[PDB]
């Protein structure tokens, strides 16, 4: 099938870093806001050469004209939210899940949590829980995925290569698993 | 020819050779270091201007006219700036403008002589220097006067010996990097900021921002120029003129510029700028009201009547003084004009004193006691002086009201007259027509207003002023408020009529404009009754006369042939569009089928023209409508054309951002194994089925390809997998769907039309080519490329996707002529530096690089990113430097154009009034400004479009976007578009600068609040002539203010109706028939007859109905397609909550009180209007025909209420009240109190009506027996808030330990319950009477709203207390929202009760334009059972809540009926807290002579 890969998120949330590491192999220290574009990645799936339609677009409301164009017919959406910031996750449940359900019709949906390396940073957690928030864990993300009826919660981080290989191979294979 | 610029190059009379122009441009670039590529672009621009200008006049005349237009002429912005700043002649220019409606003449003569002495090379040098500066200005282009100052400095530098001495050229890019770059940095810093190496947006009040205009204004006045200081501190003025250009870079701008126009609350702006409207309306209303109120000015006299009317002039002077104080507030004191404001205030106060003096003399009671004829004559003369004052202040503009008298040394005018007051006066019968229209409007308005005032209020004023009531009243002040109750009713009535007095004027304005439009239609003679057969019969001759320039060319051939060729081209265009059938096209074509040997057989007139009945056109075809409109346009008078080679050069500008270039094959055809909606290709087919079917079935494409000649006498897709077929499908879909490619084709029709005209008019070229068709095509294409240029701006090209890049490459390949302008970026040479951004242009001719990107023809470097603010204006600005020609056409991303509209392009350009006029020397010594006829150019041009009535209404909606622009005029002044964040702002800037705006009906194009604070509105309202001012005011702001006044009058009428209903209910009234004598003994003895008051209610209902109907005719008219023959619930409610839903409900409650208190037929109309207002969103929204749908929506609403209690959620009630608080969030504090005051007035009025109800009018007066209703209001108002505070404290400090979202919802429910309980307690206290309770609860709600507004106002001026107040207000808001939604759902219930409303839903679907069907996906049985369980649960809960409320309402009434009323044991000052009497007579009448 024509499976599309979509990465969304607010600015300076780690999208550019992991995206450039996976796409080409460099870690940019600068966060460059991506408006709307697509990259190609060669991943071996089932012993077959698969090219990934790595659609990219910033999650800001200013870009509501171009970002919805490629959402349809997408298997895995990499909603980039900070683990240490549950407000971003609440915004994911509030708006992004609704939009993904709105566009992704008849295609499996996978929820992805970014920044696995900074899952439990005490300083940021303390400075973001001053307003009465809670820590976010892998089980918390899986709970969110279960509530929204997602086909799976796979965490990948191209910064250190965690997950990306197996997670993306499974995403290609999720078109058949369902 | 064979030259890039044939007109100037070929003529041997040209004074300057192209090589000399190139040399002078290069010399300027060397001396000032303009970018070489920018120099090349501006050299091309200047040569194109010379070619276009010289094509229609002699070369030297063309160069002279260009010099005059750009710098030297009276129409040159540089001259205006030079006189405003260097010569400091603004006040003299204001003097001259006022008259038209050492010394200036001497300076103008010196300037003209200086210009005349110039040789042609010097004129070229001046123009080239200006054009280079303008090209390099970049963002400074919007601040035109800054550009003019930089140009002055550059000229001074160049002419100085120091510049000539230097032998080392200035480094390339010095201009941009030194002069423009600092100013761009200043503008950018005023908006944005940098964080962590990333550029972030910064927001501040616009009062704190220094925008483009504020930067611009500093250069208008010489004092503003003097404020400029270098970094070291020395003033820029101290330097000699030759040194200034070099030192310009050394200047620091941040502390030099400043804010010139300061903005504050809206009502201050409305008072200041529109002062004349308020003066005339209010003063005349006072005079009418004074003349008609004998009781008010008569003790227990003609002199008093006349004197009281003279107060109208005093009111006018007061309005003027208040407007002057607001004006003083707006502008800073140091800036030029403050001293004039002080003097104007002094003059106005003196006039006020003069108006007051004699009136105070007459007022003196000792003078009245001994009547004197002197006092009577004083009163009369004072009245006439007051009328003169009202006229004078209604006519004269506020700006420079007394300026002529002063002749002051300082600057007399507040605003620079050269740039703010230069309006082009109306000339000829047009100005007289405007005078007559406005005189008619005001005469009719005042006559009608006096008729209505006398008729409606002559009796009510008498009755309510002279009638005194009988009641015990409240304990604290029982006596004092019943005796004035009718007076309060009368005051409210007068206020309501005062508001209505304004709507009358807009009504009359619309009526009179309609009548004048019909009159103009009669004068023109175009009548719908005229047979269309006649218009079509005359069409060929009209085409011969107008579409072709035949008088210019020698008449060697019959007209028949030329018009036949034009019509054949038109019809072949139609056929290529596929809108016409082959047979129909054949009937519409001048037939050449018969033998060409015989002249008659060679050309045969179309069947379509000769016959006129037969279906020549397919029914409901765009082609038939287009042809009919073409004929209609040809009927009207239009300017004569001129030969194509003589036509001026113009350009078409198109910006876009993310628009779809061409339809993707994926969009057209989709995968088989899916189901969603209907395939878009088939949807479009259904849209135009015949058009789609004809060309595929009959192969009409190739048949039309052959017919165009007419013998020369004139695996993705399952159904197909042929590439050419895919291209054809994509082209067709793009043509029939909104697409950029459709606009590109429609506007290449311009080039096609120009080619056609050049071929038709000049057969000599065709003979010369002698059958060489390819060479003929090449030559015609040369002409088309020379005359017409298409430019489309794309700021996205650097970031285009592969498919978008492919689409753009296809676009360029289709039309090699086309031009594109885009932006590209590069990294800096030094590390740690901002990226470098250039602007580039490409057209199809540019060779394609190896990497696939097209080579840029021009690169221009910009100091920074051109998109400083989010708006289309900057997108246009970064690209227009590449425009060519003398005229520009603006279009948005999507528009449609046709060959017939293109043929008339020569006429459209002609109406700018430059082509057909004779040329004279603008520097002749004898000529004088007053004698010149070129003072006011045509800056902008706009294009516009039982049966007679519909035409009237269409004109009504039409009357009120620049579609063409005078390139030079708008380029030198400001920019083509100046949103600087819209079109109206650009048009108003053109009007202020001095240009004119014209509208043409022969060319039609299809396209598919904050203003009140703008400085332009202030200038226009403060400085326009009276008639022009009225035109402007009732065009643009009149609509908004009329709507606001409609809402205000609705609220005021509801308040008056509440008070009047209370008065009627508590009183006993007496009615009389018309036959029965007007003056007679009252039918019941001792009765007050208030029937005229309810008659006034009826009259007011009729008046508001008329106004609403007139305001609604345009909206229904817009739905012409229907013709005369014919969703989240919570999100929707929040959307329209605060949009007159809360006000709608409150007014509905007041109307219900009035309805129960008294019944009058007009209130039924108000009931219908309010019900429509409340339920409109809930009736026109879809999915209504489903019980499950309603229960899902109700569940979503309950979730919306519950969300945010424990964990914040954006889509929740908490979030929305937070949003409202945020949107609400010294002297400005006083302005805030100004808005809170009206709410206090409404609360007081409702409270007074409530007190009326409880005053016990008809009951026998009982000594020391009184009812403390005000204490009732106090208790019922404080108790809910007090309980909210108590429960909040309890939750905060109690039971928190015993933990085992529910708690917050519990608190909200408790607050709701307490509100309901206190409403019940109010009903109990009223003794279970329903009407007194209704008014009491309305008053309680008003008091709570007033308290909340007071708390908010205090918050805007300790933190835990503030948060506590916010929480409390939010709790009350939750209670209100919950009850409102609950009643909404109650009203929803009956619709659900109906077994099947499918018929209503189907009718609604027919009404709805989209007409779309949607079906839900399949669901699992367990999930379906869960959904059914949820439906059962939530419907049960909804019915439970409904039953709880229904019991809460009815049950107390049943209990009260069951248990008899009783009152007892009231002491300690609180007497009869519960409403005193169980039984009451309330009927005092008869009683022989005695009353009461």
């Amino acid at each position: 099938i024509r499976r599309k890969l979509v990465i969304v998120g607010d600015g300076a949330c780690g999208k550019t870093c992991l995206l450039i590491v996976f796409s080409k192999g460099q870690f940019p220290e600068v966060y460059v806001p991506t408006v709307f574009e697509n990259y190609v990645a060669d991943v071996e799936v089932d012993g077959r050469r698969v090219e990934l339609a790595l659609w990219d677009t910033a999650g800001h409301e200013d870009y509501d004209r171009l970002r919805p164009l490629s959402y349809p017919d997408s298997n895995v959406v990499l909603i980039c939210f900070s683990i240490d910031l549950p407000d971003s996750l609440e915004n994911v449940q509030e708006k992004w899940i609704a939009e993904v359900l709105h566009f992704c019709q008849g295609v499996p949906i996978i929820l992805v949590g970014c920044k696995v390396d900074l899952r439990n940073d005490p300083q940021t957690i303390e400075q973001l829980r001053q307003e009465g928030q809670q820590p976010v864990t892998s089980q918390e993300g899986q709970s969110v995925a279960d509530q929204i009826g997602a086909t799976g919660y796979y965490e990948c981080s191209a910064k250190t290569g965690y997950g990306v290989r197996e997670v993306f191979e499974a995403a290609t294979r999720a078109s058949l698993m369902g | 020819p064979n030259e890039p610029y044939p007109a100037w190059t070929a003529d041997s009379q040209s004074p300057v050779s192209i090589e000399q122009i190139e040399d002078i441009f290069i010399d300027l670039t060397n001396r000032l270091g303009f970018q070489r590529d920018s120099m090349r672009n501006m050299f091309d621009h200047f040569m194109v201007l010379l070619d276009s200008r010289s094509s229609r006049m002699s070369p030297d005349q063309a160069l002279l006219s260009l010099h005059a237009d750009y710098i030297g002429g009276d129409t040159a912005n540089y001259k205006k700036w030079y006189f405003a700043a260097q010569l400091d002649m603004d006040d003299e220019i204001g003097f001259r403008n006022m008259s038209l409606g050492n010394s200036l003449e001497a300076a103008d003569f010196r300037w003209k002589a200086k210009m005349n002495q110039l040789s042609p090379l010097e004129r070229v040098r001046h123009i080239a220097l200006y054009l280079l500066c303008w090209g390099e200005a970049n963002q400074v282009r919007f601040t035109a006067e800054c550009l003019c100052f930089i140009y002055k400095c550059a000229l001074d530098y160049l002419d100085s010996p120091l510049c000539q001495q230097r032998q080392e050229p200035m480094p390339e890019g010095d201009f941009l990097n030194r002069v423009i770059t600092p100013i761009y940095h200043f503008i950018r810093n005023q908006v944005y900021e940098i964080v962590d190496g990333r550029f972030v947006k910064r927001e501040r009040d616009h009062n704190k921002i220094v925008g483009y205009d504020d930067l611009n204004q500093l250069f208008w006045y010489p004092e503003g120029i003097a404020k400029i200081v270098l970094e070291d501190g020395t003033k820029l003025i101290e330097l000699p003129l030759e040194e200034r250009y070099l030192r310009l870079g050394d200047v620091v701008w941040d502390d030099v510029f400043f804010k010139t126009y300061k903005e504050t609350r809206t009502w201050l702006h409305l008072v200041t700028n529109f002062n004349r409207i308020w003066v005339m309306h209010i003063s005349i209303f006072w005079m009418y009201f004074a003349y008609n109120s004998p009781t008010f000015y008569t003790h227990n006299l003609a002199a008093y009547k006349w004197a009281s009317c003279a107060l109208g002039g005093t009111v006018a002077s007061l309005i003027q003084i208040v407007a002057t104080l607001c004006e003083w507030s707006f502008v800073p004191r140091k800036w030029a004009g403050a001293q004039h404001l002080s003097r104007r205030f002094w003059f106005l106060c003196i006039i006020f004193g003069i108006n007051l003096g004699p009136i105070i003399f007459v007022f003196a009671y000792d003078k009245d006691t001994v009547y004197s004829t002197a006092a009577h004559v004083v009163a009369a003369v004072m009245f006439f002086v007051a009328v003169a004052t009202i006229i004078f202040f209604s006519i004269m503009p506020l700006g420079g009201l007394f300026t002529s008298y002063m002749k002051k040394s300082t600057r007399r005018y507040v605003a620079s007259q050269t740039f703010t007051a230069a309006f082009a006066p109306l000339h000829g019968l047009d100005r007289w027509m405007s005078y007559l229209v406005w005189v008619t409007v005001f005469a009719a308005k005042y006559s009608e207003s006096y008729y209505f005032l006398v008729l409606s209020l002559r009796d009510p004023i008498r009755i309510l002023s002279t009638t005194a009531m009988r009641c015990t009243g409240e304990y604290w002040w029982g006596a004092v408020l019943c005796k004035v109750q009718p007076k309060i009713v009368l005051g409210l009535v007068i206020a309501t009529d005062f508001i209505l007095f304004f709507l009358d004027t807009y009504l009359w304005y619309i009526i009179v404009n309609t009548i004048f439009s019909v009159g103009k239609s009669f004068y023109l003679g175009i009548s719908i009754l005229t047979p269309w057969r006649n218009i079509f019969t005359r069409l060929p001759k009209r085409i011969y006369s107008k579409i072709l320039a035949t008088t210019d060319m020698e008449i060697k051939y019959k007209p028949k042939v030329l018009i036949s060729q034009v019509w054949n081209a038109i019809i072949i265009s139609m056929y290529r569009e596929h809108l016409l059938a082959i047979d129909h096209v054949q009937k519409l074509l001048y037939h050449q089928v018969p033998s060409e040997i015989e002249g008659k057989r060679t050309l045969r007139a179309p069947t379509f023209f000769v016959s006129q009945e037969t279906e020549f056109f397919p029914r409901d075809s765009e082609a038939e409508r287009r042809i009919s409109f073409f004929a209609q346009s040809l009927s009207t008078p239009i300017p004569e054309p001129l030969p194509v080679d003589n036509m001026p050069t113009f350009t078409v500008l198109t910006p876009h951002y993310a628009e779809r270039i061409l339809l993707s094959l994926r969009e057209i055809i989709r995968e088989d194994d899916q189901f969603s909606r209907v395939t878009l290709l088939e949807y479009l087919k259904q849209l135009h089925p015949v058009e789609w079917e004809c060309f595929v079935k009959d192969t009409k494409i190739l048949a039309e390809e052959t017919a165009a000649y007419e013998g020369n006498e004139n695996c993705i897709g399952f159904k197909s997998a042929a590439p050419e077929y895919t291209l054809r499908t994509r082209i067709w879909a793009s043509l029939r769907s909104q697409t950029l490619y459709r606009t590109i084709s429609g506007f290449m029709n311009y080039s096609r039309a120009i080619k056609l005209l050049y071929r038709v008019e000049n057969p000599e070229i065709v003979q010369m080519f002698g059958g060489n068709a390819e060479g003929l095509e090449r030559e015609l294409e040369k002409m088309a490329r020379r005359k017409f240029k298409f430019l489309v701006s794309m700021q996205r090209l650097a970031k285009f996707k592969p498919h978008e890049l492919e689409n753009a490459e296809f676009l360029l390949r289709a039309y090699p002529d086309l031009q594109i302008a885009y932006l590209d970026e590069e990294p800096p040479l030094t590390e740690g530096e901002e990226p470098r951004i250039y602007s580039a242009l490409i057209d199809g001719h540019c060779e394609i690089l190896d990497n696939g990107r097209r080579r840029p023809k021009f690169r221009v470097q910009l100091s920074g990113n051109p998109i400083l603010g989010d708006g289309k204006s900057d997108n246009q600005n970064h690209a227009l430097i590449f425009y060519r020609g003398e005229y520009i056409q603006l279009i948005d991303a999507n528009q449609d154009n046709y060959l017939e509209e293109c043929l008339k392009i020569r006429s459209v350009l002609a109406e700018f009034e430059e082509l057909n006029v004779e040329q004279v020397n603008p520097y002749a010594p004898g000529l004088r400004y007053e004698e010149q006829t070129t003072n006011h150019p045509v800056a902008i041009v706009g294009a516009r479009e039982f049966g007679t009535l519909f035409a009237r209404t269409l004109s009504q909606i039409g009357g009120k976007h620049p579609d063409f622009i005078n390139a030079t005029f708008m380029t030198t002044r400001g920019g083509v578009s100046k949103a600087q964040k819209e079109d109206i702002y650009a048009g108003m800037n053109a009007m202020l600068r001095g240009g004119r705006i014209k509208h043409c009906e022969y060319y039609q194009c299809g396209k598919g609040g904050e203003q009140m604070l703008s400085r332009e509105y202030y200038y226009l309202g403060t400085q326009l002539p009276v008639d022009r001012f009225l035109t402007f005011y009732y065009a643009h702001p009149g609509f908004h203010l009329n709507n606001l006044f409609i809402q205000l009058s609705l609220q005021m009428f509801m308040l008056t109706l509440v008070n009047l209903s209370s008065l009627a209910h508590e009183s006993i009234m007496c009615i009389y028939d018309r036959n029965k004598p007007k003056t007679d003994v009252l039918v019941p003895i001792g009765c007050y007859n208030f029937q005229p008051a309810v008659d006034w209610v009826r009259r007011y209902t009729l008046s508001i109905f008329i106004v609403f109907w007139i305001a609604f005719v345009p909206i229904v008219v817009q739905e012409l397609i229907e013709r005369g023959l014919w969703i989240p619930f919570s999100i929707l409610y929040s959307r329209f909550a605060g949009s007159a839903i809360y006000m709608g409900a409150r007014s509905m409650l007041m109307l219900l009180f009035g309805t129960v208190a008294h019944w009058q037929a007009p209130l039924l109309w108000f009931w219908a209007s309010l019900s429509s207002l409340i339920f409109a969103p809930f009736v026109f929204n879809p999915h209504q025909f489903a019980w499950e749908d309603f229960f899902l929506d109700y569940r979503d609403y309950i979730r919306w209420l519950s969300r945010g209690n424990n964990q914040y959620h954006r889509n929740s009630w908490i979030g929305y009240v937070r949003m409202s608080r945020a949107r609400i969030t010294a002297h400005r504090t006083n302005l805030i109190m100004a808005e809170i005051i009206p709410c206090a007035i409404y609360a007081a009025g409702c409270f007074i009506a409530f007190t009326f109800i409880n005053a016990q009018t008809g009951v026998k007066t009982t000594d020391d027996d009184r009812v403390n209703s005000v204490l009732r209001i106090i208790i019922c108002t404080l108790a809910p808030i007090a309980v909210n505070l108590g429960v909040l404290f309890f939750c905060m400090g109690m039971s928190c330990c015993s933990g085992p979202s529910v708690m917050a919802g519990i608190a909200h429910g408790v607050a709701v319950i307490v509100h309901i309980a206190f409403f019940i307690v109010m009903w109990v206290l009223e003794s279970f009477n329903f009407v007194r309770m209704l008014i009491g609860v309305v008053t309680c709600i008003q008091c709570q709203r007033l308290i909340f507004h007071c708390m908010t106002a205090l918050m805007l001026t300790t933190q835990p207390s503030r948060e506590l107040t916010a929480k409390v207000i939010e709790l009350s808001e939750f209670a209100a929202d919950f009850v409102l939604g609950h009643v909404i759902l109650i009203c929803q219930l009956p619709l659900i009760i109906i077994p099947k409303i499918d018929k209503f839903h189907s009718i609604m679907l027919f009404w709805l334009k989209p007409s779309r069907q949607i079906r839900p996906p399949i669901y699992s049985l367990k999930q379906t059972r869960l959904r059914k369980r949820m439906v059962k649960k939530y419907c049960s809960l909804y019915f439970l809540v409904l039953a709880i409320f229904a019991g809460c309402i009815i049950g107390p009434a049943v209990a009260s009926a069951k248990i008899h009323k009783h009152i007892g044991d009231s002491l300690d000052g609180v007497v009869h807290n519960l409403f005193q009497p169980i039984n009451t007579t309330n009927n005092d009448t008869g009683s022989q002579m005695s009353t009461y």
